[PDB]
């Protein structure tokens, strides 16, 4: 009965905002938030994700539970996009990014419900925004003395760990520090700290070794070299083995002599070729490439222990353990391209075998391996995602004064609400409303470390409060009585990190205030 | 898009006489047999499952149940013939 | 009359239908009009969230099905492919031309009548903007008007305090380019490489070429601070016989003698090259490019004698790196003259995490620039983009065409009014035809209505200001362009604001719309036969 | 399954009747725009019968008869399409009754028609006037005639211009007939945008490819074209050519060779010193080089059509293999080599400052379709007056003539052979009135009087369309071909007379 | 071509269907002697389609009809 | 894809006369017209029609075929109607109401192809059918003298 009218282009659907379409959104974005606002702090809990293959995952940090979703609606797609921002371009306060960018929009309505237009809440949001980077900038109470000495690392890489996996927050940090100093050198890159792990006891017994580990086998009877300081070591790009010719490549025989002699003849050429080097001092040859069968025979008389390792990724971060140089072609071994390694030995950990390349001192390495012990794999990854969320946190102190930092457990947050709250009732006009929301919105980071923590937020959120008004250390007790004091604890969230986040909570909360219709279409 | 009989066959032309015609004749040489002293005779096993066997032309055009409407005329003047007189109702 | 199948809307149904459309194609765009205008936010069928509010994007990016929609996209795409700018504005006039015809169609004129009305007008209109246009002194270096032109074509798309990060690099990009002493330009030597990570407020002007394809090998320059730069094009890697060709080898190491037998074709052409760095800046004071590859073996060459390597480049920078440095797209190695590499300042590799990029930074004859989009994610990076092309075709437009137009709808709201009292004692027209001129007239009040109606200010209202607000200087003499301010609700100077409307989009604008419509208002019948 | 009889007959009466009724409101000067969609996507806005006819599937074999009528029509003349179809029909329509209410066999009906057709064609010839068919001017207001009735009319002059301007152009007399073949030298290129006027008969031609190395001559003053079907790499044996090498040093030896070919090649060209060589095929990107220091810009992969265009206006005669690349296959006569930017698409031009380009601007991709066929339709009128100089009464006045001069005879015949003669003349008549329908006056009133007047008062007299008065063609003029008034009726009748020798319909492979 | 034809072009022109230069042991069509002497070879247009006649020759004596009507309907027929 | 308007009602079909209807009417008499055309007259012929319940009619009158027919067309129907009329209110002359009203209908299109009004064709055409009854009573030859005599009756039946 009902007619329909206007329509001539497919099947579509089309959410104009003039029908509240903006909360429909602030919903769907409303859902997704819980399930971050209770991830996040050390008193935040995980959730088991399993995969669209069937992969079980469980994680803490907020960026990998929305890569692992099959997220849907449009108006949230941005919001996970902002997520992702925090991961590549910081590794952490990925989860930061979301509880404010939600509770930015959600204390968004309360505003449009009164009438302030979609473009007056965007302005007087980005107004508070950049007027709180301001307030950031200065509230920063210490700085580290970019000291990069191992001690100091320490202190920055610890409340990075609590909050991800808190209870071993010092024996990770600690030892993931200790890999870090291991490469930076004396007056930096992520990767030079590959992680490795294997099921066996718990973390108590996790390392930290001066080169990787690999699973494969030395190759030839070679087993494992021995404990008398240096081992001179030749990588190649190139298989080792009588080289080919890309067009064909066919042994021809045109009279028996041809072939009773080409016979041995390859025989002894493949020996000439591994000779020679096995002469220049060589003893421990990497191969990326392939490895021929009479090659390997004859470097097992030359004692030649040998590794194939065709990670191209992996050969690589291992030259720059020992000091080798990988070589393209076989047979000139300047002594200039050999490196030096003080164990290259094959030890059994958790039951298999496997081959090590690592240094006691002597011939120092920019390429660290973090051997984590573990009983659950899955709990034994999520760790590997906290070693990263340290070291993006460490690569981000670098060279443009990184060091400065801020109070933790959301103390800073607290001081940043009536701060940012200064500007509003200061700045004239009806912005006055949103700048003033902008503000209310950073209530998240405290009040959910609290709600995490068992503890009555109606209580820890006032007392927090006016014990902010010489003293904004004061943050929220974890674990009690009322708050408890940042310093007393020596913990918090650096600047570079914290800013770059609310810069990105503040885009993405905006644009999606910006779309004022949508448009989906068929699958 | 209009039509003028809602799917219901109708032929005509100068073929239709001439189907008619061949039409009667087929009732017609289905009887010849029965003819004569030395007539051969018929035997129906209508679909009433009802046997029967006779020489009453009227009788057997009778069994025929014939539905061709030209051909159908051959069944009434054979049954007349077995009114008005009550014999040669074959011929 | 017909056969089975095939449908037909016939009579003044067909009409009904066309014009149906039309006005319904018009309103679905109308809110991406103005600055003051909607940003939409549409999906496609795997998820890939897209903003604009640039008719033509919101228009190729749909499925259409609508005979009607289509002819009047179809037009309104090859205007975007053009003028570059005003598309749409076309889909309004043909809608809101073909509702101010049905309506003297309705009356009982026969559509033929408003057509013959429309070509007239069409013309008047065409005059009448010849006479309203502002040349413009071919004189370039008046970047400030030109940055007007910048945030004119701007607003349109951009977020405000982007419009100010985006409107001189924009302008500086089209000058950069340009040639001038009147001349000509080229947009395409106007690279935009676009790259994710920090906002697209952080996107940036680089007045030589930035690239991707950086050197990749370990021991190359991670900077090569001033040098020459060479414009390769001969394949630098492995290669095989163009005729059917194999090894045969009969002895055990006459294979190794031809397994360099090989590689030393390369070295043939790489040597020609090698010693060229050494022929010139043979003791420091440097880098090639090359279109095509690098196998690994020649990149240790380069890495050697530390030649940053670049390798699979964009075909069409070989013409934009030969600006931005000089350099003789040096296609074959043989004939290679050391005196025709080109220069560049500090050209360095910006390493962005597995992503490389190298830049081609201080020149000395640049003509070739580089825009580089920076964006957190695709959406914005996708939008920024379709915003700077419908800004930058903008401002290269104001240069080939040395006019210009005053906005906020000032030439509309003029030529509507002109007509309306032309004909009336001008007669210079027709019969009963004065309808299709007259609706023409009417029609054209699209653009400042629909301006404002985005605005909010009420159209009829603001409208009726402008028209007030300006005979006022006419009854007084003088000229005084008149526009709709779309902040306050009162008229304004588009002039003094800064709101220029390119001149050949007007008049490709005008010409186009017309076109459909009246051809489309002469149309009686819908087939639909064939299968 | 089958049908014979009147059965037959009527359905194949009908059937054509029907074709005709479809396009008769698209004859006349008010013709209206049939947007037709066809099933491969886009859509055809034209009002040019054939173009739409085209486009219409059609089931009776009698309507598929009738609707390649307008397709071999639109062969010989380009012009009279919709009119052979509208015509066609009635002549079988107004045969209906004869052929079966007045019961005359199909023989009869036929033998008339043949006769009555012949008889008719005479009084075409008989009013047709001859004309100038160098007088610029009068060959403009001939072209001008049939442009009217099409939306390209709003710029009438300007169309007949650009038509004669490429009539003329690619025409070449030849006599030991005229040979005018528009297709091959006269290709089009419609560009979006601009304005109508905005669009010129370059002489020359208009390719988009561009140079084939970057710092190549953008423009050669007066260019040295060379025209090529061979590509310019190494090319290969056309037998087993297999190599095999053990031989070391060798490989580099062969893998040279290649270069060493491309050379002699690159030699071969550049010895006649060009400035612009054009290949059909690839060019080797060293290839390029020697032919850059070499001096000449390079053009790969441009259309055999496209190219046999340029060596009538470059001279430049085409030739494969180098080795034999004469001299005489020079690049005189052709002027510029611009290389004009086109809204970000590189174009390349070849004029003179044999074979013309006309490029036309419009408003759309879509509008610009509307103007090729309307242009089409100029340009073959141009073409049909320069093999024959006759022209014919338009307004519909020849259609007239040959009613009356055939109804007056067919009245003075006798015997039933009359009846379908008088139909013939009684049919041609509902061409005046189908214009006088689509101009709104009253047919019954407008004929009766432009019948009369025809019959004593000249026959030069047509019914004016905009009007809607019958008005005398000499007065305001719009003769038409009068080939177009041949074959509109010599097919017509042909079309009827083979649809009238059907008395059985079967279906079936 | 149509071998068809070529086989009753050459009768006549009185040339000769060369179907491959040899003669005893040797490579030529042989001036003239395997050539076929005509009288003009033209390509006549004819509406779409232009073909080629070679009309008047040697010994040809040979002709060929051309059908031209409405539509190939009705044309196949009038061959027919 | 072509899209289709002015419809709110239910699925109909309107054969709006601005679309060549009244021919496509003619075309449906005309039809039936030549059913009747061969019945009329001694040398008329008969028709077998078979019941929509299955019972064999033969019969030369036109009003009786009619009647037994599953007719359709609207257009067509008008005139089956009037060929009760003179079945019921005469008993005779069926079959001449038929051949007549559809002839008129016949010659009434080349009118029409003219361009003659409707309204003008219709008006024209009772102007001359009352003029055509006029002469019908003045054209009457004899007139049986009522005799009711048993042999008068037999030169009329
Ligand atoms: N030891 C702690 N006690 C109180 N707050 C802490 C502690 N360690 C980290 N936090 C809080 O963790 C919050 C961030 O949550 P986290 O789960 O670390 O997500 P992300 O670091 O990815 O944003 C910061 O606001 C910081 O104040
Ligand atoms: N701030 C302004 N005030 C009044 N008019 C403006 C203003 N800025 C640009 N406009 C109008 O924007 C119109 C074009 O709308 P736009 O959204 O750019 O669509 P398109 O350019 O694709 O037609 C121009 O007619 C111009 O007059
Ligand atoms: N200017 C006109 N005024 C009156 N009749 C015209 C006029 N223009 C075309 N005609 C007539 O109408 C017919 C041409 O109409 P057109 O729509 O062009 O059909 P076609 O496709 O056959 O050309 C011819 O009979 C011609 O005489
Ligand atoms: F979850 Be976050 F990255 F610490
Ligand atoms: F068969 Be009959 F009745 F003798
Ligand atoms: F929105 Be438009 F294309 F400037
Ligand atoms: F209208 Be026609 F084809 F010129
Ligand atoms: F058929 Be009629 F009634 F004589
Ligand atoms: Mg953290
Ligand atoms: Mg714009
Ligand atoms: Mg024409």
């Amino acid at each position: 009965q009902n007619p329909n009218a206007g329509l001539f282009k497919q099947g579509y659907n089309s959410y104009s905002n003039a029908d509240g379409q903006i909360i429909k959104s602030i919903a769907a974005i409303r859902e997704l938030h819980q399930m971050c606002l209770t991830s996040m702090g050390p008193c935040g809990r995980n959730k088991i994700i399993v995969n669209h293959l069937g992969k079980i995952i469980i994680t803490n940090d907020a960026a990998t539970m929305l890569r692992e979703l099959d997220i849907v609606h449009p108006a949230v797609k941005v919001l996970v996009m902002a997520t992702e921002q925090q991961k590549i371009d910081m590794g952490d306060g990925t989860n930061l990014v979301m509880i404010l960018a939600g509770e930015l929009l959600n204390v968004s309505e309360k505003l449009i419900s009164m009438g302030l237009s979609a473009v007056e809440i965007i302005q007087g949001y980005n107004m508070a925004r950049k007027f709180t980077l301001k307030e950031l900038d200065e509230m920063v109470v210490g700085e580290i003395t970019d000291k990069n000495d191992k001690n100091e690392l320490l202190k920055m890489i610890k409340p990075v760990i609590s909050s991800k996996k808190y209870g071993s927050e010092d024996i990770l940090s600690e030892l993931v520090s200790e890999a870090v100093s291991h490469v930076l050198p004396v007056a930096f890159n992520v990767d030079s700290i590959r992680v490795v792990k294997i099921m066996g006891g718990s973390l108590s017994n996790s390392t930290v070794i001066k080169g990787m580990v690999f699973n494969r086998e030395p190759e030839g009877h070679v087993k494992s070299l021995s404990e008398d300081k240096k081992h001179k070591v030749a990588v190649f790009t190139c298989p080792l083995d009588i080289a080919n010719t890309e067009t064909k490549g066919t042994v021809l025989l045109h009279n028996a002599q041809e072939m009773l002699d080409f016979s041995k003849g390859e025989e002894k050429q493949i020996d000439a070729m591994m000779k020679e080097i096995a002469d220049m001092g060589v003893e421990c040859i990497v191969a990326g490439a392939g490895v021929g069968e009479l090659a390997l025979h004859y470097l097992n008389r030359y004692g030649i222990l040998v590794l194939k390792v065709p990670s191209k990724f992996e050969l690589r971060r291992l030259c720059r353990v020992c000091g080798a140089t990988p070589l393209p072609r076989l047979g000139a071994p300047t002594p200039e391209e050999l490196g030096l390694v003080e164990t290259v030995k094959t030890m059994e950990i958790g039951g298999d075998r496997v081959t090590v390349f690592k240094q006691e001192q002597g011939e120092i390495s920019r390429t660290s391996t973090i051997i984590l012990r573990g009983a659950t794999q899955n709990n034994l990854d999520d760790i590997e995602r906290a070693i990263d969320d340290g070291v993006a946190a460490v690569k981000g102190l670098m060279k443009p004064s990184g060091g400065k930092l801020l109070p933790g457990a959301g103390a800073t947050e607290i001081e940043l609400i009536s701060r940012i709250t200064k500007y509003g009732e200061r700045t004239p006009g009806l912005l006055q409303l949103a700048i003033k929301q902008f503000a209310v919105a950073f209530e998240v980071v405290p009040r959910t470390l609290a709600e995490t923590a068992g503890l009555d937020v109606n209580e820890v959120l006032p007392n927090l409060y006016a014990a902010h008004n010489d003293h904004l250390y004061k943050g929220v007790d974890i674990d009690d009585e009322g708050v408890k004091d940042i310093r007393e604890e020596n913990i918090y969230d650096m600047l570079a990190t914290k800013k770059f986040a609310i810069n990105v909570a503040t885009e993405a909360a905006t644009t999606v205030l910006s779309i004022d219709q949508i448009i989906m279409a068929k699958k | 898009i209009v039509v003028l009989k809602e799917g219901t066959d109708a032929s005509q032309g100068k073929g239709q006489i001439i189907s008619n015609i061949n039409a009667c004749v087929a009732v017609q040489e289905a009887l010849k047999p029965t003819l004569g002293p030395l007539g051969s005779d018929i035997l129906i096993v209508t679909s009433n499952q009802k046997t029967t066997i006779s020489n009453d032309g009227a009788t057997i055009l009778k069994l025929l149940d014939v539905v061709h409407p030209a051909a159908k005329t051959l069944v009434d003047i054979s049954r007349a013939q077995d009114a008005e007189v009550g014999d040669g109702t074959t011929s | 009359l017909l056969n089975p199948k095939a449908e037909s809307l016939r009579r003044d149904a067909a009409l009904k239908v066309n014009v149906t459309s039309a006005e319904g194609l018009q309103s679905v765009l109308e809110t991406n009009l103005g600055p003051k205008g909607t940003l939409k936010m549409l999906v496609d069928g795997a998820g890939n969230i897209k903003l604009t509010k640039d008719g033509k994007v919101l228009l190729t990016e749909m499925q259409i099905q609508s005979p009607t929609a289509v002819l009047i996209a179809r037009a309104a795409a090859a205007q975007d492919e053009i003028t570059g700018d005003g598309t749409t504005t076309v889909v309004c006039l043909v809608g809101e031309l073909l509702r101010q015809a049905h309506r003297f169609i309705q009356e009982g004129v026969h559509p033929r009548i408003i057509t013959d009305g429309f070509e007239i007008a069409r013309k008047e209109s065409m005059k009448f903007l010849d006479e309203f246009k502002i040349s413009k002194t071919n004189l370039s270096n008046d970047r400030e008007f030109l940055l007007q032109v910048a945030r004119s074509s701007l607003l349109t798309k951009v977020d405000a305090d982007l419009t100010e990060v985006l409107t001189p690099i924009v302008t500086d990009a089209v000058l950069s380019v340009y040639d001038a002493q009147a001349d000509n330009l080229d947009l395409h030597m106007v690279e935009i490489m676009q790259m994710q990570h920090l906002s697209p407020k952080d996107t940036t002007f680089i007045k030589g070429l930035v690239l991707d394809h950086g050197g990749r090998h370990p021991d190359m320059p991670t900077r090569v601070k001033n040098a020459y730069v060479l414009i390769l094009n001969v394949s630098l890697e492995y290669e095989k016989t163009e005729v059917n060709s194999g090894f045969f080898y009969s002895s055990a190491d006459q294979r190794d003698k031809l397994a360099a037998s090989e590689r030393k074709f390369v070295d043939a052409k790489l040597k020609k090259i090698i010693d060229l760095k050494n022929e010139v800046c043979g003791m420091d004071p440097f880098v090639i490019i090359n279109q095509k590859g690098i196998d690994p073996m020649s990149l240790d060459v380069f890495a050697k004698h530390n030649i940053l390597a670049l390798r699979r480049a964009k075909r069409r920078n070989m013409e934009r790196l030969q600006l931005v440095t000089g350099g003789e797209a040096q296609n074959s190695v043989e004939d290679l003259s050391p005196q025709i590499l080109g220069f560049s300042g500090l050209v360095y590799q910006e390493t962005i995490g597995e992503e490389k990029f190298t830049y081609v930074t201080e020149n000395t004859d640049p003509k070739s620039c580089t825009i580089l989009i920076k964006g957190s994610t695709h959406y914005a990076l996708a939008q920024t983009k379709d915003a700077v092309r419908d800004g930058l075709r903008a401002v290269a437009n104001v240069l080939k065409d040395k006019n210009i137009i005053p906005g906020a709808g000032a030439f509309y709201i003029a030529l509507s009014r002109y007509l309306r009292s032309a004909n009336m004692n001008k007669l210079g027209a027709k019969g009963k035809t004065k309808t299709g001129i007259e609706a023409f007239a009417e029609a054209l009040l699209v653009i400042p209505k629909t301006l404002v109606k985005n605005s909010g200010f009420d159209p009829l209202d603001v409208l009726a200001m402008v028209e007030d607000e300006l005979d006022d200087a006419q009854d007084s003499d003088e000229t005084r362009y008149v526009g709709v301010d779309l902040n306050i609700g009162d008229s304004c100077d588009p002039t003094i604001e800064g709101i220029w409307d390119s001149y050949r989009v007007l008049r490709n604008a005008i010409t186009g719309a017309t076109g459909i419509a009246s051809n489309l208002l002469l149309c009686d019948e819908l087939l639909r036969a064939g299968r | 399954e089958r049908t014979t009889g009147r059965q037959a007959q009527i359905s194949n009466i009908t059937a054509a009747k029907a074709v005709a009724d479809v396009i008769r409101t698209c004859l006349g000067p008010k013709a209206m725009l049939k947007m037709l969609l066809d099933p491969m996507g886009g859509l055809v806005l034209t009002n040019d019968g054939h173009a739409i006819l085209r486009e219409i599937d059609v089931a009776h074999p009698a309507a598929k008869s009738m609707l390649e009528l307008s397709r071999t029509q639109d062969e010989e003349v380009g012009d009279g399409t919709t009119t052979v179809i509208i015509l066609a029909g009635e002549i079988l329509a107004q045969c209906a009754p004869y052929l079966i209410e007045k019961n005359i066999h199909p023989v009869i009906i036929i033998q008339a028609l043949k006769k009555a057709l012949t008889d008719a064609l005479e009084v075409i010839k008989q009013v047709s006037k001859p004309v100038d068919v160098e007088n610029d001017a009068a060959m403009k207001k001939l072209i001008q005639a049939s442009i009217g009735t099409k939306y390209v009319i709003h710029w009438s002059e300007k169309m007949c211009e650009l038509a004669l301007d490429a009539v003329k152009t690619v025409r070449k007399d030849l006599g030991q007939n005229f040979e005018i073949d528009i297709k091959r030298y006269v290709r089009v290129e419609k560009i979006p945008g601009g304005d109508v006027l905005d669009s010129r008969v370059l002489k020359g031609v208009l390719l988009n490819k561009d140079v084939v190395h970057p710092k190549m001559s953008r423009h050669i003053e007066n260019p040295r074209v060379v025209l090529l079907d061979c590509p310019l790499e190494y090319k290969k044996g056309e037998s087993q050519t297999n190599i095999e090498i053990e031989k070391e040093e060798d490989w580099n030896r062969i893998l040279q060779i290649e270069e060493e070919q491309v050379q002699l090649m690159c030699e071969q060209i550049l010895a006649v010193r060009p400035t612009l060589v054009i290949t059909e095929k690839g060019v080797s990107d060293l290839a390029q080089h020697y032919l850059l220091k070499g001096g000449c810009s390079v053009l790969r992969r441009v259309k055999k059509s496209d190219n046999n265009r340029i060596a009538r206006v470059t001279g430049a005669t085409i030739v494969n293999r180098v080795e034999d690349l004469k001299e005489s296959d020079v690049g005189t006569n052709c002027g510029l080599f611009k290389v004009e930017m086109i809204g970000d698409e590189y174009f390349s031009f070849l004029d003179n400052c044999k074979a013309c380009t006309i490029m036309l601007r419009g408003g759309s991709k879509d509008i610009l379709n509307e103007i090729d066929r309307n242009l089409q339709d100029a340009m073959a009128v141009a073409r049909n007056v320069m093999l024959s100089p006759s022209l014919s009464p338009g307004g519909g006045a020849t259609e007239m003539a040959v009613s009356v001069k055939l109804a007056e005879k067919a009245k003075q015949l006798e015997g039933i052979q009359q009846w379908p003669y008088q139909a013939v003349a009684d049919a041609m008549e509902c061409i005046p009135r189908t214009l006088i329908q689509n101009a709104g006056g009253d047919p019954i009133r407008l004929l009766s009087q432009l019948r009369a007047k025809h019959a004593q008062g000249n026959f030069t007299t047509g019914i004016d369309g905009d009007k809607g008065k019958i008005v005398d063609m000499v007065s305001y003029g719009i003769w038409e071909p009068e080939v177009i008034k041949q074959q509109s009726v010599k097919t017509a009748i042909e079309s009827a007379c083979l649809l009238l020798r059907v008395d059985d319909i079967v279906s079936g492979v | 071509c149509k071998k068809e034809d070529l086989r009753r072009i050459a009768r006549a022109t009185g040339a000769t269907l060369v179907s491959s230069m040899s003669n005893l042991e040797g490579e030529e069509t042989f001036e003239s002697s395997y050539l076929g002497l005509c009288d003009e070879v033209v390509q006549a247009k004819f509406s779409d389609d232009e073909c080629i006649l070679i009309k008047g020759t040697s010994k040809h004596s040979s002709s060929s009809i051309i059908l031209r009507g409405a539509n190939d309907y009705s044309l196949d027929e009038m061959e027919r």
